[PDB]
C-alpha cells in the first residue's frame, strides 16, 4: 500500500470545485455536435452590444415610455436636459442593460463604456446637443459652464442620427467594486449629463417634442472579476407546479 | 474572427485630430450594430498594457458552479395512516431546472446549452418530537438514488421490487459519507438542450406549450434502503448541479420580473417601482435629478 | 451606395430607397444541411424559386395605441404558396427566412420601430399561473400583438433585444429593415405545424407622431424562404 | 487526472480563450 | 392532508389566544403557507395570517405573532389582548399562493381543517 | 379589494340551474376561489382560476371570465353556503351564501 495522509478540507463538498466524476451511464455516446449560429465562448462578448436604458425612470413615465427621453424646444439658452447616474452595478438607468446585467454578476469591474444616443425626431427637425462626463469627484453639475470642463462631445443632428460619448477607464485602482448602493470613492463612476448646444429647432408640420434614445455597451478593454450572487432575481418560496415536479 | 483573445485589449497614443470626412464618433443605430469606435478617436489617450484577464467571464466559468436544484423532505418513520402518499422512506423527482430562481436565470440566459451534468446528493437526518422532546441520537442511514430515464415506470413504493435495479443507473451512500456525486452525460436527442421551446410537445392540439420533453434528463428516485425504526426521521436531501464541458448558443436577455411557475414563462412583476411591469428600474425624482450625489 | 438595396429572390425582387445596410443574424447565411449534419435518410425535395420567394403578409396599420406585433415563422407562412403546400404535404423543413419590414412616413413624421428576430421567443401569459394555448400562441399568417411589449411578453426586458438580430426602422434616417436568419434549430430538420423557429416582433418604441393631418402609416413586412428543403411527402393533413 | 473511461466525466474545461464578439457587435 | 387543531376554547378573559395545530399528511417544511382562518359571526371568514416554513410570517391586525415548529410538525398563532371580537371558529389552513415580494397573490385554500369555536367570556 | 359576493340568499329546485355572481371592488384577473361549506362543517375549495375544478369535487359547476363579474353556475342541485375569495392581494372571502 500507499502510506496516505488525510489533509484538512478533505470529505468537504466546495460547489466550485473542479474534479472528475463518476461516469453514471458507461459507454454512452453523446449527440454528434452539429453548428447552431451564435456560439457563445465568453461573456464579455455580449457586454459589447448596445442596449437601450432607462434614463426616465420616473413616475410618470410607464411602460416604453420609460426608455426615451422627450427633449422639446426650449426659450433659454444653455439649458439641461437630463443626466444619469454612471451606476453600472446599483439600481439605475444602467441596471437592466446588458452590460449592467452581466456585470451585477461580478463584484469587480474594468475598461471604459460607451453611451450611445439616437435621435428619433423628424427629418426636419434641427438640433445640437452637447454629452458631458464628469469624473466622480464632486457634486453633479447643473450649469453647462460646470459642466463643458470634462470630457464631452457636441452632437449636431443630421444625417447620422447617432453619436457617441465614451465614459474612458478613470480610476486610481485597477478595478471598481460595488460594495453597497453607495457614494464610494472606489465605486463611483461619475455622472453624464446632456445640455442643449444651441436648440431644438422644428417646423410647425413636425411634432414639437422628439425623443432621444440612449444605448450603452463596453469596449474591449471592459473586464469583469469576482463573480457572485445577482440581486436582480430572487424567491421567498416555492414557485408554481414546483410539488408537481415530485409526484 | 476567432482571435484567441487571453487578456483586454491595449490602447495606443492619441494625437489632436481634424481630418474632415472621417467621424468615428458618428454612427448609425438603424443599421442594428455597435459602434465600431475606439476611444483612441474620441478622446485624447495615453499608451496603456492592460494585463486584466478575460478568464473568470468564460461561459464555463460562468455557469459550472454547483448550484442547488431541488429540496425535499421526507419522514424515516412507520407510514401505517393512510396520508403522505407517494411520500413514504421515498420520493421521486423530475430533474429540471427551473425551480430556484439563480440556476434558472443564470441558465436562462442561453437559447441552446450542451452541457453534462454532475449530479450531487447532500443528506441531512433530524429526529422527531412529534409526541416527546427527547433527542436519542442520529443513525446512520443509507439512501439509494435511482436515476430512472424519464418516461420508465418509477419505484411506486420504497420495499417494491422495483428498485433492483438491472439496468437503471443507481448508488447508494451513507449519511455519514461525503455528498454522493455522479456525472449524467449530454443525454438529449437533439445537438443541445432547448432551454426555451417555442413549440408543442406531441401532434395533439393540447401538447403542454413551453415544455420540450427531450430536455427533460430524467427522473431521480430516492428512498432509504434501511428498515424503519421504532422512532421517527425527517430525512432532507438538497441535490445539486454542476453544468460540466458547457457549450452555449444564441445569448437571451436576462428575466426581470420574478418567476411565478416553473411550468411557464409567465410573468406578474413586483407590486412597487422595482421589477414591476409598468417600471422595471426604481423610480427617480426627475430626468435631471440625481439619486445620490456628492454634496460637500 | 448603402442605401440602395435590391433582392432578388426566385421571380419576386425588392427595391429599396432608404435601406439600412441589411444585416445577419449571428454573422451567417443560409445553408443547405450538409451530409455530415444530415440524419434523415431519405431524398429531400429541394423546390427553389417556387418556395424561397418573398412572400408577403398583410399590412398593419401604425398607430398611438399600437403596442407591437408580432409573427411566428414558419407558422406565419404555413398556408400561403407552395411553401405551404410543401409544408402540409412535407413532415419535417429546413429554411432560411430572410426578412424585408417596410414603413414610410414623411419627412415630417417621428418614429422608431425595433424589428427584432428572437429565437425560441417562448412567451407566457399575464397575471395568471397556467400556461397559453394552442388559439393563442398559434395565430398563423395574421400575427398578434403585444401587451406587454416592455417585457416582450416573456418577463425578460425590451431594453435587452438588441442582443438578437435586430434593425432600426427611424423614419428620418431608413423606411427599410431587412434580416437574414439562419437555420438556428438544435435538431436538423423539424415538424413546422407545432415548433416555431423564429419570431418577427416590430414594436414602435418611440410613437409614431406628427402635427400634420396624420394620414394612415401602414408597416408591411416581407418573408422570404432560403434554402428550404424537405422531407417526409405523406399526405396533406 | 481522469481515471474514468468516459470522456465526459472528465473535469471542466478552462482553456477556450477563443471568442468571436463581430456575430454580435457586427452581424452583418 | 389532514389538519388537526387544539386548544383552550371557552376559558379566555383577556389573555393570549394561544392555539396550535399539528400537520399530519404534509411534510410543513415543504411548501404551502399554513396560516389560521377565523369564521366569526361579526364578521365571516376573516383571514387572520399565514408563514412560510422559513418563518415568513405574512399577517392581516397585527399582534397575532404566527409561528412554526416543523420539528413537531405543527404551527401556532397567538391573540393578544382579545376582547369578545374574537369568538370565531378558528379554522386552521394550508393555502398554495406565493407571497414572494411582501405581498401574496393566488392563495387558494386547498386544505382546510376543523374549527376550534374559542369563546372571550368573563 | 372587498368582494361583494351578495345579490341575495337565493332558493332553487332540485335539478336547476342555480347562478350565483361574485363582484369585485379592484379589477382583479382570473384569482377566483369558490368555496361551498356545508352547514356544520369546514369549507371546501370547488374551484379556483375563476374556471379550474378541483380533484375529487363533483362536476356540476363552472366559472366565469376574469375582471369583476365573476359568476357561479351549478348545473344540478341534486346545498350551503358559498363564500368568494379573490386571492389576489390577500385572502379576502367576500360574504356571500345561497
Amino acid at each position: 500500500g500507499v502510506p496516505t495522509y488525510l489533509l484538512p478540507g478533505s470529505g468537504q463538498f466546495l460547489t466550485t470545485d473542479d474534479h472528475s466524476s463518476a461516469p453514471a451511464l458507461p459507454c454512452f455516446n453523446p449527440t454528434p455536435e452539429m453548428h447552431i449560429p451564435g456560439q457563445v465562448r465568453n461573456m464579455l462578448e455580449v457586454v459589447q452590444v448596445e442596449s437601450m436604458m432607462e434614463i426616465n425612470n420616473t413616475e410618470s413615465a410607464v411602460g416604453m415610455e420609460r426608455l426615451k427621453v422627450d427633449i422639446s424646444a426650449l426659450t433659454d439658452v444653455d439649458q439641461l436636459l437630463f443626466n444619469i447616474p454612471l451606476d453600472i452595478q446599483l439600481d439605475g438607468p444602467l441596471r437592466n442593460t446588458l452590460v449592467g446585467n452581466i456585470s451585477r454578476y461580478y463584484t469587480h469591474w474594468s475598461g471604459s463604456l460607451e453611451m450611445t444616443f439616437m435621435f428619433c425626431g423628424s427629418f426636419m427637425a434641427a438640433g445640437k446637443l452637447i454629452l458631458c462626463y464628469t469624473p466622480p469627484g464632486g457634486s453633479c453639475p447643473t450649469t453647462r459652464e460646470t459642466a463643458m470642463l470634462g470630457t464631452h462631445i457636441v452632437w449636431d443632428f443630421g444625417l447620422q442620427s447617432s453619436v457617441t460619448l465614451i465614459i474612458p477607464w478613470i480610476s486610481g485602482s485597477h478595478y471598481r467594486m460595488f460594495n453597497n448602493d453607495a457614494k464610494s470613492t472606489n465605486a463611483n463612476v461619475g455622472y453624464v449629463t446632456c445640455f442643449m448646444q444651441t436648440n431644438l429647432i422644428v417646423p410647425s408640420e413636425s411634432s414639437d417634442t422628439c425623443s432621444l434614445i440612449g444605448f450603452i455597451a463596453a469596449k474591449d478593454d471592459f473586464s469583469l472579476r469576482l463573480m457572485r450572487d445577482s440581486p436582480d432575481i430572487g424567491q421567498l418560496d416555492h414557485l408554481h407546479a414546483a410539488e408537481a415536479a415530485y409526484q | 474572427i476567432e482571435s484567441i483573445i487571453k487578456t483586454a485589449t491595449d490602447t495606443v497614443k492619441s494625437e489632436i485630430n481634424a481630418e474632415l470626412g472621417v467621424v468615428p464618433s458618428l454612427n448609425a443605430v438603424e443599421t442594428g450594430a455597435t459602434s465600431n469606435t475606439e476611444p483612441e478617436e474620441a478622446i485624447q489617450t495615453r499608451t496603456v498594457i492592460n494585463q486584466h484577464g478575460v478568464s473568470e467571464t468564460l461561459v464555463e466559468n460562468f455557469l459550472s458552479r454547483a448550484a442547488l436544484v431541488s429540496k425535499r423532505s421526507f419522514e424515516y418513520k412507520d407510514h401505517t395512516s393512510s396520508t403522505a402518499r407517494a411520500d413514504k422512506n421515498f420520493f421521486k423527482w423530475t430533474i429540471n431546472t427551473r425551480s430556484f430562481v439563480q440556476l434558472r436565470r443564470k441558465l436562462e440566459l442561453f437559447t441552446y446549452l450542451r452541457f453534462d451534468a454532475e449530479i450531487t446528493i447532500l443528506t441531512t437526518v433530524a429526529v422527531n418530537g412529534s409526541g416527546n422532546n427527547t433527542y436519542v441520537g442520529l443513525p446512520d442511514l443509507t439512501l439509494q438514488a435511482m436515476f430512472v430515464p424519464t418516461g420508465a415506470l418509477t419505484p411506486e413504493k420504497q420495499d417494491s421490487f422495483h428498485w433492483q435495479s438491472g439496468s437503471n443507473a443507481s448508488v447508494f451512500f451513507k449519511i455519514s459519507d461525503p455528498p454522493a456525486r455522479i456525472t449524467i452525460p449530454f443525454m438529449c436527442i437533439n445537438s443541445a438542450y432547448s432551454v426555451f421551446y417555442d413549440g408543442f410537445a406531441g401532434f395533439e392540439k393540447n401538447g403542454l406549450y413551453g415544455i420540450n420533453p427531450a430536455d427533460t434528463i430524467g427522473n431521480l428516485c430516492v428512498r432509504i434502503v434501511n428498515e424503519h425504526q421504532p422512532v421517527g426521521f425527517t430525512v432532507t436531501v438538497r441535490v445539486y448541479m454542476k453544468p460540466k464541458h458547457i457549450k452555449a448558443w444564441a445569448p437571451r436577455p436576462p428575466r426581470t420580473l420574478p418567476y411565478m411557475s416553473i411550468a411557464n414563462a409567465n410573468y406578474k412583476g413586483k407590486e412597487r417601482a422595482p421589477n414591476a411591469l409598468s417600471a422595471i428600474i426604481g423610480n427617480r425624482d426627475s430626468v435631471k435629478t440625481m439619486p445620490h450625489n456628492i454634496v460637500n | 451606395s448603402d442605401r440602395v438595396l435590391q433582392l432578388k429572390l426566385g421571380n419576386s425582387a425588392i427595391v429599396t430607397q432608404e435601406a439600412a445596410n441589411y444585416c445577419c443574424a449571428y454573422g451567417e447565411w443560409p445553408n443547405y444541411l450538409p451530409d455530415h449534419e444530415a440524419v434523415a435518410i431519405d431524398k429531400p425535395t429541394q423546390p427553389e424559386t417556387a418556395t424561397d420567394r418573398f412572400y408577403t403578409l398583410k399590412s398593419v396599420k401604425w398607430e398611438t395605441g399600437s403596442t407591437g406585433w408580432w409573427w411566428k415563422l414558419p407558422d406565419a407562412l404555413n398556408n400561403i404558396g407552395m411553401f405551404g403546400q410543401n409544408v402540409q404535404h412535407h413532415y419535417l423543413y429546413r429554411s432560411g427566412f430572410l426578412i424585408h419590414v417596410q414603413c414610410n412616413a414623411t419627412k415630417f413624421h417621428q418614429g422608431a420601430l425595433l424589428v427584432v428576430a428572437i429565437p425560441e421567443h417562448q412567451r407566457g401569459a399575464h397575471n395568471t399561473n397556467t400556461s397559453p394555448g394552442f388559439d393563442d400562441i398559434m395565430k398563423g399568417e395574421e400575427g398578434g400583438t403585444f401587451n406587454h411589449p416592455y417585457v416582450l411578453d416573456d418577463g425578460t426586458s425590451l431594453a435587452c433585444a438588441t442582443i438578437f438580430p435586430h434593425q432600426w426602422i427611424n423614419l428620418r434616417t431608413n423606411n427599410s429593415a431587412t434580416i437574414v436568419l439562419p437555420w438556428m434549430n438544435a435538431a436538423p430538420m423539424d415538424f413546422p405545424l407545432r415548433h416555431n423557429q423564429w419570431t418577427l416582433a416590430i414594436i414602435p418604441v418611440v410613437p409614431l407622431g406628427t402635427r400634420t393631418t396624420s394620414s394612415m402609416v401602414p408597416i408591411t413586412v416581407s418573408i422570404a424562404p432560403m434554402c428550404c428543403e424537405f422531407n417526409g411527402l405523406r399526405h396533406a393533413i | 487526472i481522469n481515471f474514468y473511461k468516459d470522456s465526459y466525466a472528465a473535469s471542466a474545461s478552462k482553456q477556450d480563450f477563443s471568442q468571436d464578439p463581430s456575430k454580435f457587435t457586427e452581424p452583418v | 392532508v389532514q389538519l388537526q387543531e387544539s386548544g383552550p376554547g371557552l376559558v379566555k378573559p383577556s389573555e393570549t389566544l394561544s392555539l396550535t395545530c399539528t400537520v399530519s399528511g404534509y411534510l410543513i417544511s415543504n411548501g404551502y403557507y399554513w396560516g389560521w382562518i377565523r369564521q366569526s359571526p361579526g364578521k365571516g371568514l376573516e383571514w387572520i395570517g399565514s408563514i412560510y416554513y422559513t418563518r415568513d410570517t405574512y399577517y392581516n391586525k397585527s399582534r397575532i405573532t404566527i409561528s412554526v415548529d416543523t420539528s413537531k410538525k405543527q404551527f401556532s398563532l397567538k391573540l393578544y389582548s382579545v376582547t369578545a371580537a374574537d369568538t370565531a371558529v378558528y379554522y386552521c389552513v394550508r393555502h398554495e399562493g406565493s407571497c414572494n415580494d411582501g405581498s401574496c397573490y393566488g392563495s387558494f385554500v386547498d386544505n382546510w381543517g376543523q374549527g376550534t369555536l374559542v369563546t372571550v367570556s368573563s | 379589494i372587498q368582494m361583494t359576493q351578495s345579490p341575495s340568499s337565493v332558493s332553487a329546485s332540485v335539478g336547476d340551474r342555480v347562478t350565483l355572481t361574485c363582484r369585485a371592488s379592484q379589477d382583479i384577473s382570473s384569482w377566483l376561489a369558490w368555496y361551498q361549506q356545508k352547514p356544520g362543517k369546514a369549507p371546501k375549495l370547488l374551484i379556483y382560476a375563476a374556471s379550474s375544478l378541483q380533484s375529487g369535487v363533483p362536476s356540476r359547476f363552472s366559472g366565469s371570465g376574469s375582471g369583476t363579474h365573476f359568476t357561479l353556475t351549478i348545473s344540478s342541485l341534486q346545498f350551503a353556503t358559498y363564500f368568494c375569495q379573490q386571492a389576489d392581494s390577500f385572502i379576502t372571502f367576500g360574504g356571500g351564501t345561497k
